RNA sequence: ACCAGC
């Protein structure tokens, strides 16, 4: 939440970097920002980059607050969904691609949401 | 006298317990605790020191106290009480009138403070500044839960009741006592001739100033409208939401197929980024690309972008030339969606269960003696000459509360005063011009004849130029304001000051009073001073930040006051006159800006009276502290607050 | 899972409940404690067999889940080890309400708690008759709900006859009634409360005003 | 840095 107004060091303003109670501080000028299978698969590991979907129409943003990533694995395209608790750890993992090949790997739950 | 503190279970939305309460007395000297199966004995001990003739000191007790023991005696025990104003002080409100300037003594002082606590008017942030803290309160209550195993992530540690909280309790009184001794230290204020820990409620008031009265006053009315609140249309505005936001998701289809995609460099990582419009850079590049020299270089590297250089821009491409009104039609309805719906302080998270908005409005936040509001800002929605502006103001209407025994919408009043600040400075200045400024300004209206001698297009650019020129402009600032360069906002300047020679002789005393030297810096300024603080109208010492704003801080810190005095007076009379305040009375205060009041009653006859007495109470404002001008408002009456602007 | 977790070996400390509204004494004579493993902070109950043998353990955690440490016996009573008589018991539904009933009390009147809670209340209740020969009488305290009311109301069949008595209270529980200061009102409850009657006879007298009403009708 | 108010 915010707080109040500090001076930058980035642009060097006045009143252009903010203050948070979480520690975190945010310029408005300079724009800087301070502080089956049964496997889960690493977001690192297999090439996970936040692209946007064109041929409907996602922004980039909604596909990082949701988890809705794409692997570049092997030469092709997935389109993994992630499945989560109430304590922010993955729990499960759903794969989609041209073929529709619904590899659900990890722990699927019965009361999985999204 | 005797200092008191409470604790409830939650807010006064909604409270229904009450957990202890400590009485110190000045005659006595005795920690007096009280029990939860000992409230009647609590409210027989501040009955007793009513009826003697003292005075009870609270913290924050005109906003959050004095309600909350007003309605735990009637809903857990089924009795009357009512405290009166005369006798109920508060150490909250004396907080922000003598030290009315933290932000600019805080440095030096964070080594004590946590940070958290920059520039707080809480009584934990002068605990640690008094250096008289044994702890805190949630943060051990959260290491204690933390200690065990359940965990409390909630943060309302107001549930049960113990004898940590009796002991915190007993620390929040000893605090309170320590800020009350060092704000009764004070000489300016407090005259040191009698000592205020034994004085009664006749005494206290009348052997003092006048800010230290009608402070507690304003302060008491505010936190009466704010427990008011103020009827809102929930139907109406969730139709616009649904209306507007079906058009940025028209306009963001449209444009990136206009605006198209590109690479942007995260061997060489790349990335396909697309076009956002929300975003102050993407415009930019896009604007670089389509051939536009932007001939304004405010930053050292960057052009400038903003309503102004978007409305004057030719590129080749006629398409783009479309584009970009699009394009702040988008920005708008960004605007608008952040400020209605979407927003974390948005309209629809602030709504009770009884339809209506309460707002905090804290009466003394500016540096010159200005209220301010928060939690929403009800002050700042847009006017009737922005777009989507006669459709916001519907919602925040008087009619959407029918009565209580008849089911019939009310009747709003707003009172304005036209030329305050304008009218003031004709006050101020009539030992110099001899007086005979004030005689135009009583002879019709003011702005029009300014628009007319000065050829403005309309009476708002008008206004918007003479408080531009009056209060210490550029050579530039104010030729932008009608577009054309340095050389009109020259010759209007000369104009403008040729017509009355008192403006420069009044800057040049206030200069000469106070400011002695002022030495010169390439890159600052280096000023010696010789008095900070101006004596006010009620002798109030009003801060002074910059010395070439010392006008500003001249004129509209005694333009406030006369408005915060009137909106007592025009509720004094009223209830001298025989009405009743509130929801099942005949008048309520819902809305009070800078300027104008927006008072909801019941039938137009009380809206005739108000508006009748209203010129009485300026009046009476004009009379009281023997003003050389004719003060003069205007009022106006309707269903809601799109006509009554 | 595992094995019964030693105190020694898991940091066992008895502390006081601010939350609830418990001091160390009472975890200090009952034990429940609480175990540092794996950075959390764990709470466990131990149980008892009649001689004194620990046989179970009961861990919770702290986002509200179970775990039992292997088997779970049936006749598995939370307080039973330590009272071996008395006239008048008192059955809880829950392990911290025996607790409460121990604060408010002084550790005087034999209370005890259940092993399994309102789910498997009949089968435990119904293994322990032998236990409840040897008392004189019974007051079951359970929950204001309607498992509460299921409990209270099937449970109740394998007991003796004439020796239980069935408490009501305003709040959920007695904690609340504790956190809210209630604890004159639940005293009387405890002294006296009322018999085996709704279960679903009724009276020829009580029918007065309802056959009026079919009467009226 | 921008938007709105007085
Ligand atoms: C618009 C504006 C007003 N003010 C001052 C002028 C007034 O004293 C007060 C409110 O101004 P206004 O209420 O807008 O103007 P007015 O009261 O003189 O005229 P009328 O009621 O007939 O429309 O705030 C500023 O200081 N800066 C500003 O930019
Ligand atoms: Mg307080
Ligand atoms: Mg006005
Ligand atoms: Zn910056």
């Amino acid at each position: 939440v915010f707080l109040y107004h500090i001076p930058c060091d980035n642009c060097g303003s006045s009143d252009g970097n903010s203050l948070f109670s979480d520690g975190h501080t945010f310029c408005y000028v300079c724009e800087k920002w301070t502080a089956m299978t049964y496997n889960v698969w690493n977001f690192g590991e297999s090439n996970g980059r936040y692209s946007a979907l064109t041929a409907r129409g996602i922004s980039k943003e909604t596909c990082q607050k949701a988890g809705y990533w794409i692997a570049k694995v092997d030469g092709v395209m997935y389109q993994v969904a992630d499945y989560r608790d109430q304590n922010g750890n993955i729990v499960s993992q759903k794969v989609r691609d041209k073929d529709k090949n619904f590899k659900t790997t990890g722990s699927h739950k019965s009361d999985a949401l999204f | 006298m005797i200092v008191s503190d409470i604790e409830a279970n939650a807010l006064l939305e909604s409270v229904t317990k009450f957990h202890c309460g400590v009485i110190y007395d000045y005659s006595t000297a005795e920690y007096v605790s009280y029990r939860p199966s000992d409230f009647g004995a609590y409210l027989d001990a501040l009955e007793a020191e009513v009826a003697r003739g003292g005075l009870i000191v609270f913290h924050n007790g005109h906003k959050y106290d004095v309600p909350a023991l007003t309605k735990l005696a009637k809903l857990q025990l089924n009795r009357e009480f009512h405290l009166p104003r005369e006798n109920c002080i508060d150490t909250l409100v004396l907080s922000r009138l003598i030290h009315s300037n933290l932000k600019d003594t805080d440095m030096g002082l964070l080594r004590k403070l946590p940070g958290k606590r920059f520039g707080s008017h809480a009584l934990e942030a002068w605990g640690y500044r008094l250096g008289e803290m044994k702890g805190e309160y949630k943060d051990d209550f959260k290491r204690m839960l933390e200690e065990q195993g359940e965990e409390y992530v909630d943060g309302m540690e107001w549930w049960n009741f113990n004898e940590e909280m009796m002991d915190y309790n007993v620390q929040d009184v000893v605090v309170t006592k320590a800020l009350l001794e060092k704000l009764l230290s004070d000489k300016h204020y407090f005259p040191p001739e009698i000592d205020f820990t034994d004085v009664g409620y006749t005494t206290f008031w009348s052997e003092s100033l006048e800010a230290v009265d009608i402070e507690h006053r304003a302060a008491w009315l505010l936190a009466k409208q704010e427990r008011n609140g103020f009827p809102f249309d929930t139907k109406a505005i969730e139709e616009l939401y649904v209306e507007l936001a079906a058009r940025r998701s028209e306009l963001l289809r449209k444009l990136t197929e206009t605006f198209g995609s590109w690479y942007q460099p995260k061997y060489t990582p790349v990335e396909h980024v697309v076009f956002n419009p929300s975003s102050r850079d993407h415009i930019q590049k896009k604007l670089q690309e389509a051939g536009w020299v932007p001939t304004k270089y405010t930053d050292k590297g960057a052009p400038v972008v903003d309503d102004e250089v978007l409305e004057g821009v030719r590129v080749d491409d006629p398409e783009k030339q479309a584009a970009i009104d699009l394009i702040k039609e988008y920005l708008m309805i960004q605007k608008r969606i952040g400020q209605s719906a979407e927003g974390d302080k948005a309209w629809l998270r602030y709504v009770a269960e009884d339809g209506k908005i309460h707002g905090s409005v804290n009466p003394n936040g500016a540096v010159t003696g200005r209220a301010t509001h928060a939690f929403p800002n009800l002050a700042q929605i847009p006017g009737v000459r922005s777009p989507y502006g006669e459709q916001c103001r519907a919602a925040f209407g008087a009619e959407h509360h029918l009565d209580g025994i008849t089911g019939k919408p009310w009747v709003q009043a707003g009172i304005d005063a036209s030329g305050l600040e304008l009218r003031c400075l004709a006050h101020f200045m009539a030992r110099f011009d001899n007086g005979e400024y004030a005689h135009e300004i009583l002879n019709g209206d003011i702005h029009t004849k300014n628009q007319i001698a000065a050829e403005l297009p309309t009476r708002d650019n008008a206004k918007t130029f003479i408080y531009g020129f009056l209060y210490g402009a550029g050579d530039e600032k104010i030729g932008q304001i009608v577009g054309a360069g340095k050389e009109r906002g020259k010759e209007l300047k000369k104009k403008f000051l040729e017509n009355t020679p008192a403006i420069a002789a009044l800057r040049e005393s206030i200069q000469q009073t106070l400011v002695e030297s002022s030495q010169w810096v390439a890159g600052e300024q280096q000023v010696k001073w010789k008095r900070r603080w101006i004596k006010g109208l009620d002798g109030r010492k009003v801060h002074v930040r910059s010395p070439h704003a010392a006008l500003n801080t001249l004129l509209q810190s005694a333009g406030a006051l006369i408005c915060k005095l009137w909106i007592i007076k025009t509720e004094e009379m009223l209830v001298e006159k025989g009405l009743k305040h509130g929801w099942d009375g005949d008048f309520a205060y819902m809305a009070w800006v800078h300027d104008e009041i927006q008072v909801g009653c019941r039938t137009e006859e009380i809206a005739q009276v108000v508006i009748e007495t209203a010129q009485e109470a300026m009046r009476w404002v004009g009379d009281h502290w023997n003003f050389r001008c004719l003060l003069d408002t205007e009022g106006k009456m309707g269903p809601n607050w799109a006509i009554c602007h | 899972t595992y094995n019964v977790w030693n105190f020694g070996e898991s940091n066992g400390r008895y502390s006081a409940l601010t939350a609830r509204g418990i001091s160390k004494e009472t975890c200090q004579k009952a034990g429940y404690w609480i175990a540092k493993v794996d950075g959390v902070m764990y709470q466990v109950a131990d149980y008892r067999d009649q001689n004194g043998n620990i046989v179970s353990q009961k861990v919770r955690d702290k986002d509200k889940n179970f775990k039992t440490t292997g088997s779970h016996k049936s006749d598995a009573l939370f307080g039973k080890h330590l009272w071996n008589g008395g006239k008048k018991i008192v059955v809880t539904e829950g392990e911290i309400d025996m607790l409460t009933v121990m604060e408010l009390q002084d550790c005087k009147y034999p209370v005890v708690s259940l092993g399994h809670g309102a789910s498997a209340a009949k089968k435990t209740c119904a293994a322990n008759y032998e236990y409840f020969d040897q008392f004189e009488q019974i007051i079951l305290m359970f929950d204001m709900d309607e498992a509460g009311r299921k409990a209270v109301e099937e449970a109740a069949q394998v007991l003796p006859a004439g020796k239980v008595r069935v408490a009501v209270l305003p709040c959920k529980d007695a904690n609340e009634c504790h956190l809210n200061g209630h604890d004159r009102e639940i005293m009387e409850q405890v002294w006296n409360a009322g018999p085996w009657i709704p279960d679903g006879v009724v009276s020829a007298l009580s029918l007065r005003e309802r056959i009026r009403e079919h009467l009226s009708s």
